[PDB]
């Protein structure tokens, strides 16, 4: 199912607006994010 | 001139230019029995650049060790202030 | 023997960096356990 859907909220100090970034290849966690790399968005 | 090779063309244009610099003067390839002596220079450059690589790797090893030690020291500081500060 | 130093120094460096990456992943895990579970 679709438990949650993306919306736009006016305040940005909440915890519901924060996201986690997931790479598409084998990239180290401490490495810098390349400028134009494909990624996956995970809601923290 | 149609089938001159490299050296033949060189010599032909030298003798047409009225030049005699293509003769070997006081030189002979048999006398210079020294083979490619650039191997020693390559070895020296190899050792120098590779000791610079040791510079880099040894420096990174030292900084990693000292940062490990500074986490150890701050852990000791935190435990000492947690023990003395909360008796 | 300086090539042997190449080998041993390289192994020392990789061991140190893997130790550091376990340290960094421990820090990451504790940070996500603290921030993620307030
Ligand atoms: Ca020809």
């Amino acid at each position: 199912k679709m438990v949650y859907s993306l919306v736009s909220v006016p305040e940005g100090n909440d915890i519901s607006s924060i996201f986690e970034l997931d790479p598409t290849t084998l990239r180290g966690g401490d490495s810098l994010v390349p400028r134009n790399s494909y990624v996956r968005l995970r809601h923290l | 001139s149609t089938e001159y090779t490299g050296p033949e063309s060189y010599v032909a244009e030298m003798i047409r230019e009225r030049n005699l610099d293509w003769f070997p003067r006081m030189r002979a390839m048999s006398l210079v029995s020294s083979d490619s002596e650039g191997e020693q220079n390559e070895l020296r450059n190899l050792q120098e650049k590779l000791e610079s690589t040791m510079k880099l790797v040894t420096n990174l090893s030292g900084q990693l060790s000292e940062l490990k030690d500074q986490m150890t020291e701050q852990r000791k500081q935190k435990q000492r202030i947690g023990l003395l500060g909360h008796p």
